[PDB]
Order: C-alpha cells, then structure tokens, then sequence
C-alpha cells in the first residue's frame, strides 16, 4: 500500500 | 450509548465502516483485521480503496489482497501510538484512556496544519510565478 | 473534553454545580464533601437547597450545617452503587466505567416511572374528591 | 436533610  | 465522537476507538465501529471492502477471506487484509490496525473505510471516487488510521490519521489506497494491515501500517507511520496499545479498549484505564484521545486530537491538529501549509506554499509559489512573469 | 451526559461522573462538575450554596467553610456539608458524595444542585423556589444523586437520583432537602452527606445518603438511599466506587475515576476501567452507566440509565428509569406514578396518585386524589363533592 |  502507498501514501496519498 | 456510547457518544459517538469516540466511537473510532472500538473495532466493531471500525469494522462497520467498511461498507464495500474488495478484500475478504481468503485474503490477508480483511475489514475485520484492517480494523483491528486501526483503518477506516473513507471511501470515494477516485479511489475507493482509502483507508485511514482513526488515531493518527494517516492516509493510504493501492492495498493488495496480501498487504497485512498492521505490517502495511508501521512501514507507513511508526510513531502511532495506537500500535503501542496491546490491551482490549474495555481494559483501558480512564486515564490511559484520556491521554490516548489527547495525543488523537493533537495528531488530527497537526494533519489540518499539515494541510494548511502545504495549501499555504502552493499559493505562495503561484503568486511569486505571476509576479516573476510581470517582470 | 468529555461528554456532556457523562460530566456528572467528574467531581469538579458536579461541585461547580452549587451556585449559592450556603454550607461553606466550616460546614459538614461544604459542595465539595456535597460531591465526594455524588450530590448536584439543583435548587427551586420552594427548595432552593434542593440537592440530588447524579447516579440514584435521590433528592434531600432540609440541609444543616453538621450533616454529613456520606451519611445521609447511606441512610437515605443505601442501595445505590456510587457509594460502592472507592477508586477514584480515572484509574476505574472502561468496562467498570460503561457498566456503572448502564446502571445509572436504568436507575433513570425507575426513577421517571417513580414520579409518573406520584402525577397519577394526585390526579386521582383529584378526581376521587370531586366525585364526592358530586354525591 | 430528608427526602423531597
Ligand atoms: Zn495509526
Ligand atoms: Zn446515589
């Protein structure tokens, strides 16, 4: 998963 | 009830906000031990995958079907407090309890101003560009 | 901050309940000893001494200044279960909080079926002696 | 003090  | 300000705190509240999750047995990442890391369904739609952390805020999408929440969240954020807490909400102390919705509303403070300076710089960089053009 | 229908629970808000109260230094019966003993203000016309249990909702009226409101509400009301708490508050547990909330919202019960009840007693008083005055 |  990645950061906004 | 239970007021419902505080309801974040306890995972069957975390649990029903993932009104539509993508991810169910048979996979890692479940709404029940999403919530169990702390996640939030804040879904839209340019990306209905979103999950926040309801303590420290932290936002993140993209999630694969193998991605363990928990693993997920301290390679994003390590300094959740959140993670810290080893005991069932139930167990908690008031006072444990109290300091910990402290330290929730100062990182929520610190999130909007995040924001604020970024929407702050990004303004600043505009006018400056304009006022370069006029030179 | 709390909850606005929890305050009662915090001693502080309960003691910054008596406004006017005339048992001040000296007294048994000082707004704090009023609140280590769960009791709140909340005075009339006719009872402006008027005081009640948060958690029993008790009520006592005719305050002197040697009464111990321990004592009173032990004589009083003894079954009610504040006076059973010898922890303070915030080193109490959640569960131990919620449970002592449940009671307290079914002691709330009792208490409005208790005065619907003493409205119906009078209106029957009411209509028995007009009847008679019909006969 | 006494009851209401
Ligand atoms: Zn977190
Ligand atoms: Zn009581």
């Amino acid at each position: 998963a990645r950061t906004k | 009830t239970l007021p419902p300000a505080w309801q974040p705190f306890l995972k069957d509240h975390r649990i029903s906000t993932f009104k539509n999750w993508p991810f169910l047995e048979g996979c890692a990442c479940t709404p029940e031990r999403m919530a169990e890391a702390g996640f939030i369904h804040c879904p839209t739609e340019n990306e209905p995958d979103l999950a926040q952390c309801f303590f420290c805020f932290y936002e993140l999408e993209g999630w694969e079907p193998d991605d363990d929440p928990i693993e997920e969240h301290k390679k994003w954020s390590s300094g959740c407090a959140f993670l810290s807490v080893k005991k069932q909400f139930e167990e908690l102390t008031l006072g444990e309890f109290l300091k910990l919705d402290r330290e929730r509303a100062k990182n929520k403070i610190a999130k909007e101003t995040n924001n604020k300076k970024k929407e702050f710089e990004e303004t600043a960089k505009k006018v400056r560009r304009a006022i370069e053009q006029l030179a």
